[PDB]
Parts: C-alpha cells; structure tokens; sequence
C-alpha cells in the first residue's frame, strides 16, 4: 500500500495509490457513491460498463450499522455480503446526503441513523461493527459536529484523538482488521488553532490517510482552513474530504492538496430528475420540462454511456412522468459516467498543465 | 375564531396522546379514529348495516373514483353521497386531484389546477381548487379536503409544490361558502424536508380552517424520517383542532402515531390484504390460504366481535378461499375492518382510563415479543414521548 506521486503541479497532486494487493486508485479522483450497499439504482452488471468507474467504493456506516447482527453471522465481510467480494471499500461514518440529526456526540459515543432506529456506537461497539464489515479502509470514529465557540471546537479535536488512539489499540488485537486501514479524521471546526492541532496530532498516529471533516458548504474562510491543514499533513498519504462533490468545489480543494472526493453530486442530480450536461473537454438539464417530450436526442450528444447511446430525452421524460425506476437507472448511468469523465479530464489536465483552463471552463457554466 | 369541531376528553398523562370527539353534522366521532373507504367495503359486499354494526361512524369517499362513477351530477340529484349510497354517518372526501389517480392520467400541474389526460390523445380536463370545492359541495361530505399540489421527489419541486398548496388552500377557503355544513381541512406538505415542512406548518396554521391533515408521508421514505416528520407536524399543529395523518394504517404505525399526537387515519392496504387471504390479528396476520388452516376449526380470533369470527372457522374460510373466493373476500374484509376499528377503540379506551403506556407495552409485546424484537424506529418514537418498553 503506497501513494506514489506522478507529478505535483501548482499545489495539485497527480498520482496513484498502489498495492491495494493488485489494485490501484488514481488521484485526484473520486470514490463510487453507494447507499445501503448499492450504487443507487444500478446493478453490479450495469456499473461494470460505466466508463471511468473509480477503483474504490464508499460505504456509509449510517446505512449499514443497523445490519450488524446479520453481517456478524455472515463472517466474510460486507463486500462479500453485497455480492462484490473483489471490490475495494472505504467505509465513512456518515452519509453526505442524509446525515441525520445533530447533537448526539459525546466523549463516549457517536450515533448514526439508517432506515430505522438510532445506532449508538461507543469505541468498542464501533470496532465490533467494523469487524463485521471488514472494509479495506474505514474512517475512524470522530466528532465532526463542532460547526453543526472555541470550547466546542477544542472538544472535537480531543474527542477525536481519544477515539483514534482507542480504535488503534483495538485494531492491534483484531485478527480480521489486520488487513484494514484506519483513516484519521481532522477536526477543529472553524477555529484555526484547533484545526492545526488536529492536523499535527493526527499525523503523529500511524493512519493510512486523512479525512478532512467539517468543510461541507465551501466558504473562502474554510478553503483557507483547508490549505492550512493540508500543509501540516505528510505528502505520502492520501487526503480524503467528505461532503464536497460539486465540480467547482472539487477543483478548489484539489488546488489545496485534497486527493479523493465523494461522488454523491451526480446522485443528487439524478434524484431531482436532472442530467449533467456540462462540458469538460447548460450545466444540467431537467428532463421533466415539457420541451423534452418530443426531443429525440440523447442526454449528451457524443456520450458513450448506455443511456445516451441507446435512449432519448423523450423516453426519459416519459419515464419520469410515470415514476418508473428505469428513469433513475438511465439518469444515474449517465450522471456517473459524466462525473467520472470529468475526473478523468482533471487528471489529463494535470498531465498537460491545463487545469487552470479546465477550471474556467467549469466556472463558465455555473 | 370559528367554532371548534373537536373537544379533548382525555390526554395521556405520560405521552400526551389524545382522546377526543368530533362534532360533525352526521354525528359525533370518537378519536383517535381509523376511517375505512366506503366503496372498498361495498366492492366486497359490505352493507350499511354491517359497517354500522362494526362501530364505523365515518368513512372515506375517493373523489376521483366517485367523480367517474356515478359522477357528481348524479350524486347531486340523489341529494348527496349520504343519500345516494344510503350512509347515515359521516363522510370525508379528498380534493379529487391525486388520491388513487394514476400518473398515466395526469398531465403536469399548473397554477390553475390539476390536469387530467384522456385516452388516445384526447382533450384534457382541468380540476381547479374552486371546482374541487364545488364537487365536494355536491357530494355533501362532512369533511372536505383542500386541493394540494402532491408530489411523490427532491429538488425545488418540493418547495414549489408546498407553496402552491398554501395558495390553493386560500382558494379553497374562498370558494367554500358553507363552513357551517362541511368542514374544510388543510393538508401540510413539505416532504421530508424539516425546513419546508416547518414553513408549511407555520403558514397553513395562519388560516382558520377547522382541521389539519398531514400529507406526503404515507410511503417512500425511511421510517426514521417518517416518524420525525409526524412529530414535527404534531408539535406545530393546533392542539384544539384535529390532526389527520393521511395514508397511514398498519397497526404498529397507528399506535405509534397516536402516541405522537395524531387523531385520524386512513389506509387502503391493511384491509386490502384480505384480497390475498390474510386476516389481521394481534400477532400480525394469519395467511389463511396456508395448508395449516385446512383443519383449524377455531375462528380467526375468538375475541373478535365481527360477524366472521362469530360464525366461521379458519378451516371454512380456507376452503372458501380456494373454492368460493368472492365469498371468502367478503368475510375477510369484514374481519379486517373490524380489527382496525377494534384496535383504535382499545387505544382510545386506554387513554380514557390513563393506561395508554401499558396498552402500548402490551400491544408491542403481543405483536413482536421482547423489546429487542420491536422495530427500532418504533422504540425510538415511543421513547420520544416517554413510553419505554
Ligand atoms: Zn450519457
Ligand atoms: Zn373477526
């Protein structure tokens, strides 16, 4: 497991994470977004044909924790349980789209909600759940509710370091988690002094990477907190960020040393019946609009996704008006393909030293 | 302030669950109340006398289907729905814009109203807020619902439909000339968005309508989001007016939502399980098509007062489900409606005797067993109003 930089250009890290042990992950890049263990509306078979699919998928503890009992009996881990035994999985604590109620974090536990009832997790309970999940990477239990007051921000750092040390100790005693990688979590809220302390102290621990938590919008103030934090982190470990997925925000964070992003943005677009159309080599279109009822063009002329090569805007319009699941299937195929193609163009732009031009092309369309 | 149609006769000292009475033109209705759909009963051969004997004092009419057959003009000539269908108790009708309407029959909503499609590229039909009120006036129901902009949905459409529902509420209030004869209810929208639903609650409760319904929660969402939206709604709706939770009717849902502050309920599905041979019982349901019932000579429930349980065994019903299915579906539909009405009656009795938390604990233990087998959402929702299992 090693992060090798191909090139660093203008604060932007181009590289690959290797030995994941025949798997690679490109940076900058995104993780495949899933909900309750499935890419939303898409089957294993459909996902295989989407071009540019990331080498790692994101699972959310909030959607999986309530299934601990069954996963513990299954013994072989969540990837195998959901029918993807050879895929790589990063398990985050929260879902960025449905984060649940705030105010339940203490020095002893963190709570998450999936479909049903509150799952309250102490360190030992959290680690027991991770022993059932056996993800390849997992976000450490952490307090990300500081900005959700230097007092509140200082506590988020100290709670998260205590959680980190306790989880590392339990991982030492866990056979099944010996092949899993803990991701340290930078907290501190909007207080600069705490952000730097969280960054420097978390870097002291033998984590496999860092999650930048609490930057979800992204203000110019938080962007400066972000670059301040990444300056304190080692270069040879990956930097993940949660809740930042819109293309303009992604580019701002890449310029400040962030490597890996969640891909919930194309999902949000799908759920409002929209298709991404922005050029990366209108920003989106709303397929319920009546102007599409007789429009026999694909969503995006020249797109090679299964939706655009074989179906029309007119058909998707009709499927939406009758609330058919096929509308979500076709829009999600296209929106993932478009979003992953955008990330491919970012890496190509870094290779050609043209990221500034791509940034202006994206901004122009917003 | 307009006269109030509801009074509270008791409130659970632990949870605040409400036992009330609605003074309606065709009689007083005890709350909490489950409201069956009248035409669903008549489809299964249930007479007025049979439904009256089960204790039913209010049922629903589905305005879209009534507006197709027999149509509003015929019902008007019959001196209203009560006269046409020989029903002497109370009736609640909806706006006719969305309940039981296929999306295949609906064009896009506009400010003017709901637009219906006719087959094979025919001409469309507009249902405005004013026409919805006019239709429900002709039906003569005791409670009439506003026309709302219902969405199944994320993005700006939720907020747009919520505000359109407020504007349509005002138009229905202006069109409804006889509040002395029929009670118009508003319908809270805003989806699963707490900010939008809070806005809808704040704005609609500025209108002095006699009752409030909670819309947009019957299906689709997680149970966590569902009960939190119900509780948000009951925390902001007037205490001195009824709260009608639309489209909710499974037994456990009913008990929890009474605990959260709801007064009136409707749902087609528990009663429609009869069409597949399933009979509602305190442990859930019996699937009477199963072979284990072929020689089971006990009634569905010895302590059910319904005519089916007074007269017939599981074995007889099992035989009819196979060999004379239409007759079986009459008997099972009678029983399933009876179970719903008995459940709410027992809930109400428990609030009046100030033993509602004990009732909930016994209900949950009988339905699920140990608290660790109870639905987690329901445990959390009940704990939020002080009821521990
Ligand atoms: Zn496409
Ligand atoms: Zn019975």
């Amino acid at each position: 497991p090693k992060l090798s930089l191909i090139k660093v250009v203008n604060g932007c890290r181009l590289g690959k994470i290797q030995n994941l042990g025949d798997c690679t992950v490109d940076i900058p890049g995104c993780l495949l977004y899933t909900r309750t263990g499935s890419a939303p509306h898409l089957t294993h078979q459909t996902l295989r044909n989407i071009h540019g699919v990331p080498g790692i998928a994101q699972l959310t503890l909030s959607s999986l924790a309530e299934h601990h009992e069954v996963l513990a009996e299954y013994k072989k881990g969540v990837g195998s349980f959901i029918g993807m035994p050879e895929s790589l999985f990063y398990c985050s604590l929260h879902d960025p789209v449905t984060p649940g109620p705030a105010g339940y974090v203490t020095s002893k536990s963190v709570s998450v909600w999936g479909f049903g009832g509150r799952v309250e997790m102490t360190v030992s309970k959290f680690m027991a759940i991770q022993e059932a999940l056996q993800p390849d990477w997992f976000q450490c239990l952490s307090d990300g509710e500081a900005s959700c007051s230097i007092k509140r921000a200082r506590k988020s750092v100290d709670r998260s370091l205590l959680f980190l040390d306790s989880c590392l100790r339990l991982q030492e005693e866990s056979e099944v988690l010996q092949k899993s990688v803990i991701i340290g979590v930078i907290e501190g809220g909007d207080v600069m002094e705490e952000r730097l302390r969280s960054a420097r102290e978390t870097a002291k621990r033998p984590v496999g990477g860092f999650l930048l938590d609490g930057f979800q919008g992204v203000t110019e103030t938080r962007l400066h907190l972000l670059s301040s934090v990444t300056a304190e982190l080692p270069e040879d470990k990956p930097r993940l960020i949660c809740g930042v997925s819109r293309p303009d925000e992604v580019l701002e964070c890449i310029e400040r040393g962030v490597d890996l992003f969640e891909s919930f943005f194309p999902y949000q677009v799908t759920e409002r019946g929209c298709a991404l159309t922005f050029t990366f080599d209108s920003f989106e279109i709303n397929l319920k609009e009546k102007k599409y009822q007789e429009d026999f063009d694909p969503l995006v002329r020249g797109c090679s996704c299964y939706c655009c090569k074989n179906h029309t805007r007119a058909y998707i319009h009709h499927l939406l008006m009758t609330n058919e699941l096929l509308a979500g299937v076709l829009l999600m195929m296209h929106n993932f393909e478009h979003y992953f193609g955008f990330f491919c163009s970012i890496r190509e732009a870094l290779k050609n030293d043209t990221l500034a031009q791509l940034k202006e092309l994206i901004c122009r369309q917003m | 302030s307009a006269p109030r149609i509801m009074r509270l006769v008791a409130e659970c000292s632990r949870s605040g669950a409400r036992a009330g009475e609605l003074r309606l033109p065709h009689g007083t209705v005890a709350t909490p109340v489950f409201m069956p759909v009248g035409t669903q009963a008549t489809m299964k051969g249930i007479t007025t006398e049979q439904l009256d004997s089960l204790g039913c004092r209010i049922c629903l009419g589905n305005t879209y289907h009534l507006g197709l057959r027999p149509g509003p003009e015929l019902i008007r000539k019959a001196q209203g729905l009560h006269g046409f269908m020989n029903w002497p108790h109370n009736l609640l009708t909806d706006s006719g814009g969305f309940q039981m309407v296929s999306l295949f029959s609906l064009s896009e909503v506009t400010e003017e109203g709901v637009h219906f499609r006719s087959p094979y590229d025919g001409e469309e039909t507009l249902l405005s807020p004013e026409r919805s009120v006019e239709i429900q006036n002709a039906l003569g129901s005791d409670i009439i619902m506003q026309l709302d902009h219902v969405v199944s949905v994320t993005g700006p459409l939720v907020e747009e439909a919520m505000h359109r529902s407020v504007r349509w509420l005002d138009r229905c209030i202006a069109a409804h000339k006889h509040p002395d004869k029929q009670n118009l209810f508003a319908i809270i929208q805003g989806g699963l968005n707490a900010d939008l639903r809070t806005t809808c609650l704040k704005e609609m409760t500025k209108r002095d309508v006699p009752g409030f319904a909670i819309g947009g929660l019957s299906g689709g969402e997680s149970k966590a989001q569902f009960w939190k939206m119900v509780a948000l709604s009951t925390s902001m709706l007037p205490k001195d007016k009824p709260r009608y939770l639309m489209g909710v009717g499974y037994a456990t849902d009913l008990v929890v939502c009474v605990a959260l502050g709801c007064d009136m309920f409707d749902c087609v599905y528990p009663t429609r399980t009869a069409r597949f041979g399933s009979a509602l019982v305190p442990t859930g349901n019996l699937q009477l098509k199963k072979k284990q019932y072929a020689k089971d000579f006990s009634p569905i429930n010895p302590e059910c007062p319904c005519p089916t349980c007074q007269t017939h065994s599981r074995a007889f019903l099992h035989a009819l489900l196979h060999s004379d299915n239409t007759t079986a579906l009459h008997h099972l539909t009678v029983h399933n409606i009876a179970y719903q009405l008995q459940l709410l009656s027992a809930v109400r009795s428990s609030i009046l005797e100030q033993r509602f938390p004990d009732f909930v604990r016994n209900f949950m233990r009988t339905m699920y067993g140990d608290h660790s087998l109870c639905p987690a959402w329901a445990v959390e929702a009940l704990a939020s109003v002080g009821i521990m299992l």
